[PDB]
RNA sequence: GGACCUGGCGGUGCUUCAUAUCCCUCUAGAGGAGCCUGUUCUGUAAUCGAUAAACCCCGAUCAACCUCACCACCUCUUGCUCAGCCUAUAUACCGCCAUCUUAACCCUGAUGAAGGCUACAAAGUACGUUAGGUCAAGGUGUAGCCCAUGAGGUGGCAAGAAAUGGGCUACAUUUUCUACCCCAGAAAAUUUAGCAGUAAACUGAGAGGCUUAGUUGAACAGGGCCCUGAAGCGCGUCGUCAAGUCGUAAAGUGUACUGGAAAGUGCACUU
């Protein structure tokens, strides 16, 4: 057990050590920070142990010792909080606030906070049923016409998960010296890497490493693979393609070129067509590779 | 006792198992022999064995924990952790004696770095 | 699998996406909106949006494959189709005016009908109990019977009694035989239908 | 003698589902021929046994007149060098692999044995082990024989037969050879995986049967369990001759008659 005097001595020791470390590293003690402490301790006491916690560390004592033992009453013995005798003053105070806001509203993507992190915020252990109670109250608050204050209150208890599918980065439309518009893109399949330039206007000529596509790809399967992107969006014979492919084999190179042409052609089609190509599997890098 | 009736302080090195040697523990000896391309790893191992036995027999009941044997160039540093039970005069005597024996036995400048502690620094209880 | 469970199979149909928003049901509309969120797998080498694509012929080619040699399997398939086309043109040019209206020259129609004529309706499944495997008649699923027609055709064409007759010519002849309800594959279908009627004692076990 | 309580069955079955491994189905390949090994029988005095120890100088290989090993006869002796043997022992240790084991507090029952849950909440809170393998990429010892467990010489030994287990080669027309790297011309039953860049086919790099880098690229993808998981119901609460030195896993209560009585029927009652 750590007495408050012990923690006080630890704080003053840590401050003296902070100024000492600033002295050793030549930095200004006034602006010396915790990240600087971490970097300096890493330099002066190098350690390659895989366990991140096992390395030498200099933390502020409150970070090290468990300081959740906050006193809930003063010298006279009167508890500070009017819900102290419930034993769950934080949780029930929060429930009281939520109920009051629901009363006020009655008179007038993202995920819910988990149980353990809710305990961490409240600094109080709570069961599952009371967590469910709180979440149902939060749902009720959301369904009602919650205002800006209520919206941010809910956001205090709503964690963030990012969803960013549907959005294919559309490469910029560049212009060559002759004034013609084109777009460049890259693709990869197994060890084959392709880089294609699709022109806005053309007559359907594909040129692979400076060779016509039927001469570079004798097999019909690869020519069908090259045809698939333009055929899908009904623009066969309307663009010129100049691509450079390297590595891999016959089918891997054909697949890399197909991916590159689809990603470059996304510049000259409508957003609905881009989404359709995405759903047809034409804009996804195939990750299947030889396993050791 | 009875057959179904069946059905110790430890320091950090004692507590943690061998599969933590590069995760939580470290290496007691530090030298270049085991690196790729370097030679004489076995000779360093034999030297380490002799150092450990010699030190454990020359400081009996004093070493609180295991030695740390560092090597830089031809230097040989023994960083030991001992107890505050033996008198400092005897510690100085033994430091001088051990330094000179090991320097003349290994033909290198050996040096020794006692760190006394009041008692064994127990990590946990197993 | 290198794909996460999140990734979904792609839909290569080209006329599905052009379906006007008006014809969309609320359910189909919801599915269309849901696919917007999902991750989709890269389309595999093989099926494309081409109008000459035929999944049945692709599966037949894959079933003739040996050692990953797809070029050779497709070469054999196209040689077989060409041979069927040429034989039907030969028969059509030598036929009377009234026999020409009933000579099929499309090799794809012939291939599909020949495989359809070889599909069995009933098969046998062994079941284990008592140490004795029991052979119960079973109505075959559509996938199983479509697979069995192809497997029987390919095994019939791989028979070693056909010495130095090249696979395209054997396969075209077998396909044209099956198109007319003749040949050994139709007989193999009949000998399973008879060996499933010979064992109607256990005909009602519905839990194979 | 009356009332009450704890229980315990190292218990017994079933029910439903999660039921993944494991199934079963389903998919794709794996039997003939020639040699080499395992076991058995038969046979010999005997070993169709081995080459840091022959041969060969494409690979491998059989017996080789090599040599060791075996069988039948002999010889040598202080000799090699205070000689000589790879003969034993890790059933000596070390090393290297592997096996197995690893309390308090608060309430209720009148302060009895005793009991304490309801969430729209009603008292509950806190290392050893091993007759182990390895004496080929390694050691430290200990024992053995020393007219022989050493050194030689003369002959022989060189097996036979089945049924099955395993291994190595070739096994083609979707093939083979050339040019090319794919539009040419000439020739002729168990078992192993499955679950995808996987199976199958084909190339390169290494340390010198094992480690890494590539190319092409499939088929099938349905029903139920063992077993833990999730719970629920029920049941169940042995006998005997002298104790084991014994054996074994609609229903009732009365009464009357009963001569086809392992209990039945008749009459009256109870739930
Ligand atoms: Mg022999
Ligand atoms: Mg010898
Ligand atoms: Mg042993
Ligand atoms: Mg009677
Ligand atoms: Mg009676």
């Amino acid at each position: 057990t750590y007495t408050e005097d012990f923690i006080k001595k630890q704080i003053e020791e840590f401050n003296i050590g902070k100024r000492h470390l600033a002295n050793m590293m030549g930095e200004d003690p006034e602006t010396f920070t915790q990240e600087d402490i971490d970097r300096a301790i890493a330099y002066l006491f190098p350690s390659g142990l895989f366990e991140k916690r096992a390395r030498p560390v200099m933390k502020h004592p409150e970070q090290i010792f468990p300081r959740q033992r906050a006193i809930q009453w003063g010298e006279d013995g009167r508890p500070f909080h009017y819900l102290f005798y419930t034993g769950k003053q934080s949780y029930y105070s929060l429930m009281h606030d939520v109920y009051g806001m629901l009363l006020n509203l009655e008179k007038h993507g993202s995920r819910w906070l988990i149980k353990e992190e809710l305990e961490e915020m409240l600094v109080e252990k709570l069961s599952d049923l009371d967590y469910m109670q709180f979440i149902r109250l939060l749902e009720k608050l959301l369904t009602s016409q919650c205002g800006a204050a209520e919206e941010e209150f809910v956001q205090r208890f709503r964690r963030s998960v990012t969803l960013e599918s549907k959005k294919q980065l559309i490469e910029p439309v560049q212009y060559d010296e002759q004034g013609m518009a084109f777009s460049k893109s890259e693709g990869k399949r197994k060890t084959a890497k392709a880089e294609a330039i699709v022109y806005k206007h053309g007559s359907g000529r594909i040129k692979v490493n400076g060779i016509d596509y039927q001469l570079y790809f004798p097999i019909t399967q690869d020519r069908e693979q090259l045809m698939f992107p333009f055929h899908f969006v009904d623009r066969l014979g309307k663009h010129d393609v100049t691509c450079t492919v390297s590595g891999g084999g016959r089918s891997a190179q054909a697949g890399a070129i197909r991916l590159a042409m689809a990603k470059a052609l996304c510049s000259f089609v409508t957003e609905d067509e881009v989404e359709w190509m995405r759903q047809a599997g034409l804009l996804t890098t195939d990750p299947r590779v030889r396993e050791r | 006792r009875e057959l179904p009736c069946a059905w110790k302080p430890v320091t950090y090195e004692e507590a943690h198992a061998p599969h933590y040697i590069a995760h939580r523990k470290g290496w007691l000896s530090l030298h270049t022999g085991n690196l790729d391309g370097e030679d004489h790893a076995a000779e360093r191992t034999v030297e380490d064995v002799f150092l450990r036995k010699f030190m454990w027999g020359t400081f009996p009941g004093c070493l609180a924990d295991q030695l740390v044997l560092k090597r830089r160039g031809n230097q040989l540093e023994i960083c030991a952790v001992v107890l505050r039970q033996l008198s400092p005069h005897k510690y100085y005597f033994l430091v001088g004696y051990s330094e000179t024996l090991l320097s003349y036995f290994y033909k290198c400048p050996v040096r020794l770095h006692l760190q006394t502690v009041p008692s064994k620094v127990v990590y946990k209880y197993l | 699998s290198r794909y996460s469970p999140e990734f979904k199979d792609p839909l290569i149909d080209k006329e599905y996406y052009r379906k006007p928003v008006e014809e969309l049901t609320e359910e189909e509309k919801y599915v269309r909106e849901l696919k917007k969120t999902q991750l989709i797998k890269a389309a595999p080498a093989g099926k494309t949006s081409s109008v000459f694509e035929d999944p049945v012929i692709s599966k037949f080619t894959n079933m003739m494959m040996i050692g990953g040699n797809k070029v050779l399997a497709r070469s054999l398939m196209i040689q077989t189709l060409e041979a069927v086309k040429r034989k039907q043109f030969e028969k059509y040019h030598a036929a009377s005016a009234e026999e020409q209206a009933t000579i099929e020259r499309n090799p794809y129609t012939i291939f599909h009908q020949a495989l359809k004529n070889c599909e069995p309706m009933i098969g046998l499944v062994p079941i284990l109990k008592g140490g004795r495997f029991y052979q119960v008649p079973v109505p075959l699923p559509d996938r199983r019977r479509r697979f069995l027609a192809m497997k029987w055709m390919i095994t019939e064409c791989r028979d070693k009694k056909h010495q130095r007759t090249l696979m395209p010519e054997k396969l075209s002849h077998k396909l044209l035989e099956a198109f007319h309800n003749q040949g050994p594959v139709i007989k193999r279908k009949h000998d399973l239908h008879k060996m499933a009627e010979a064992n109607r004692a256990l005909a009602h076990y519905r839990w194979w």
